[PDB]
């Protein structure tokens, strides 16, 4: 069954029957609260393969081992992510050892697995066969390094310069991390680690047959994986391809671009003379006046906006390439107006992904009536302000303090494309701490 | 209490909720943090039962 | 005493080597520049250069002196003449001293200006509660007016209130202390990462925080027992001798400044019977700094009220 929207379990594990026939979920996956921590190996769901969205275990007081739940879990797609994370383990107050231990890709995000009091097994396990992008991974808090005794059977298994390490990787006491050898390169495997088709994503029950992929790098259709859908066929959420008789009975769509999806972008709008015409502006909405930013969660919100009748903060503490994301969601926004700020940015080089952005308004301001605002972003070395582009502010005063990479240069030279000199003081747009230690 | 944030927060959410469980259902919904609402602000002990089953 | 002219109508001091020559100087008849950018230990040789140092005929000026975190080397001080007083016709002036903590303006010493009116701005850590005491006790009570004196970015990320930290219980050898406070919960408990623990050798009660960083520093960590209310060792103390104590609180003094609230203790003193790290600055933030803010986001998306 390919089932959906999303699954939110918690409570009790009484309600995880529900799993019983799902082998993909178009959807999230949450397992929360399950406080009685009894049933424990009372269930199992090797029908489950593919998550196409992140994974969130919270508080599952009772569980010793995630590999007694989804043996065969292989691919987590990460089409939606969870503050960046594909994949969160919190608070696993018994949890010993992760498992999953068939899991062979992650495909976009990355990991947060924390404060868990007794999870053995972390890192001994080569993050960097299994996703891209290590250096997104936060490992914290967990049971510390010394106490484990981390090992596989015999340890006499498959083993990698873990890291600068050279070790035996292994992903509990029972199992090593099943490993496809390099002679496959890109390619995945079957068992007896023969290379499979190369549309395969994770294991294959039979070598190079497009029908016998256990999960799809690009695509699924008719029961093959494809790198790309056929004709007539439309992209839906992000793994399937599908048509008409499915998207126009999606409860309440659209179809654009050989995307099947819920309005039409920017550009586009319905032709009521057929509902399927996306024939050729986007407003994001508020509820609170402040629309944080911290994450690619929250910014995926925006996927699309044109005009953001609101006020943005910026926040964003790590993350180590994520402008080049939210250049794709939020780089088609040409107007906010309310004020803007930005604070703590520290991962932060550059605006350069604001791509489209033209107007502040400032219908709405910060107390001294900044319309915009820049505090404490320990790295943001450019502004997105090179002459070629503009960008102005229709009112109020703009501030800036403690930049310490960003020359004062620059910052004037802002001054000079926005016009904007007479509305500040010494302090707004100091000398005295705004690149102070610029290079 | 004036305020409560951490691992006490979701220990006194399932003191109050005790064995109905939680609520949940798809954001479908509002875009309100219950943390705004207890952390930051002054938080309400008679109101976290609106967060259980009934 | 003995009074000094120096050639300048102002002596810049950028150093202990261009004090050195005021060394004994008790009235000086001419201005003062500090500059001072950088250097060790400085502030406990200019007190001996300067400390003396109690009637200057001109004005006195601060600048860039991001070395000093406290004007304790200046003991006595008593006059400021006004004979040069400045533009706005001020005659104590200090700017952008990026460090400065505390002015010597304390229960212990009283000061005269005769005339010319203080200024300051860019004094980032000079907490503006503390100087609407030092112009009262300086007589200029009333003389300033709003825009002379900034608020805007004096002592703008300082903890200018602390809440206090009670000595709960005491324990003494002839060479080991042990020692213990009152389990201080801030209002949100994650927003306190450690404590510090400060000791030094002070046989005299007249000792202050600001003597310099002599404080020897302990860094200590809540016991993860909600139940304990936090203590340490100290070991390896002079016999038969007082020492002086006192603990700071660390907190994360982001996203709501000053109700980011800070704790300190009062200082104890003690008689005994008869390391540090760079980086933790962040370090130790970070893991706390990037948890409590994905936790407070996991709280807000995984509850959702009944109707
Ligand atoms: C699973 O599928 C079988 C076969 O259709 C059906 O009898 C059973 O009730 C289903 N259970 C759930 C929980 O969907
Ligand atoms: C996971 O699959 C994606 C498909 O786009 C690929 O880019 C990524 O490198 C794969 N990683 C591994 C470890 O196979
Ligand atoms: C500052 O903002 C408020 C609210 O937008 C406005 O009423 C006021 O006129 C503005 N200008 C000031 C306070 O000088
Ligand atoms: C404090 O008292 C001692 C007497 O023990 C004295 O020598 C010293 O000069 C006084 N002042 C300071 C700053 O220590």
């Amino acid at each position: 069954e390919i089932c959906g929207p999303g699954i939110d379990i918690r409570n009790d594990y009484q309600q995880l029957k529900r799993l019983e026939n799902c082998t993909v979920i178009e959807g999230y996956l949450h397992i929360l609260l399950i406080s009685k921590a009894e049933d424990y190996r009372s269930y199992r769901f090797p029908k489950l393969t593919v998550i196409t969205e992140y994974l969130l275990l919270f508080r599952v007081a009772g569980l010793e081992s995630l590999g007694d739940l989804f043996p065969n879990l292989t691919v987590i797609r990460g089409w939606k992510l969870f503050y960046n994370y594909a994949l969160v383990i919190f608070e696993m107050t018994n949890l010993k050892d992760i498992g999953l231990y068939n899991l062979r890709n992650i495909t976009r995000g990355a990991i947060r697995i924390e404060k868990n009091a007794d999870l053995c097994y972390l890192s001994t396990v080569d993050w960097s066969l299994i996703l891209d992008a290590v250096s997104n991974n936060y490992i914290v808090g967990n049971k510390p390094p010394k106490e484990c005794g981390d090992l596989c059977p015999g340890t006499m298994c498959e083993k990698t310069t873990i890291n600068n390490e050279y070790n035996y990787r292994c992903w509990t006491t029972n199992r090593c991390q099943k490993m496809c050898p390099s002679t496959c390169g890109k390619r995945a495997c079957t068992e007896n680690n023969e290379c499979c088709h190369p549309e395969c994503l994770g294991s294959c029950s039979a070598p190079d047959n497009d029908t016998a992929c256990v999960a799809c790098r690009h695509y699924y259709y008719a029961g093959v994986c494809v790198p790309a859908c056929p004709p007539n066929t439309y992209r839906f959420e992000g793994w399937r391809c599908v048509d008409r008789d499915f998207c126009a009975n999606i409860l309440s769509f659209v179809i654009h671009d050989g995307e099947c999806m819920q309005e039409c972008p920017s550009g586009f709008i319905r032709n009521g003379s057929q509902s399927m015409y996306c024939i050729p502006p986007k407003v994001c909405e508020e509820e609170k006046k402040t629309k944080t930013i911290d994450s690619v969660t929250s910014a995926q919100m925006l996927q699309g906006c044109t005009i953001f009748k609101g006020n943005l903060l910026i926040n964003i503490r790590r993350g180590n390439n994520i402008a080049s994301e939210l250049e794709n969601f939020m780089g088609l926004i040409e107007v906010v107006t309310g004020y803007v700020k930005i604070r703590h940015s520290h991962a932060l080089v550059s605006l350069s992904f604001l791509k489209n952005l033209r107007l502040i308004l400032g219908e709405e301001q910060l107390e001294g009536n900044y319309s915009f605002y820049v505090l404490d972003n320990q790295n943001l070395q450019q502004l997105w302000d090179w002459d070629h582009r503009n960008l102005t502010i229709k009112a109020g005063k703009m501030y800036f303090a403690f930049n310490p990479k960003l020359c004062v240069s620059e910052i004037y030279r802002m001054e000079e494309v926005t016009g904007t000199k007479g509305r500040q003081s010494k302090g707004d747009i100091n000398t005295r701490n705004n690149g102070e230690r610029a290079s | 209490s004036e305020t409560l944030c951490g691992g006490e927060l979701v220990d006194t959410l399932q003191f109050v909720c005790g064995d109905r469980g939680f609520y949940f259902s798809r954001p479908a919904r509002r875009s309100r943090g219950i943390v705004e609402e207890c952390c930051f602000r002054s938080c309400d002990l008679a109101l976290l039962e609106t967060y259980c089953a009934t």
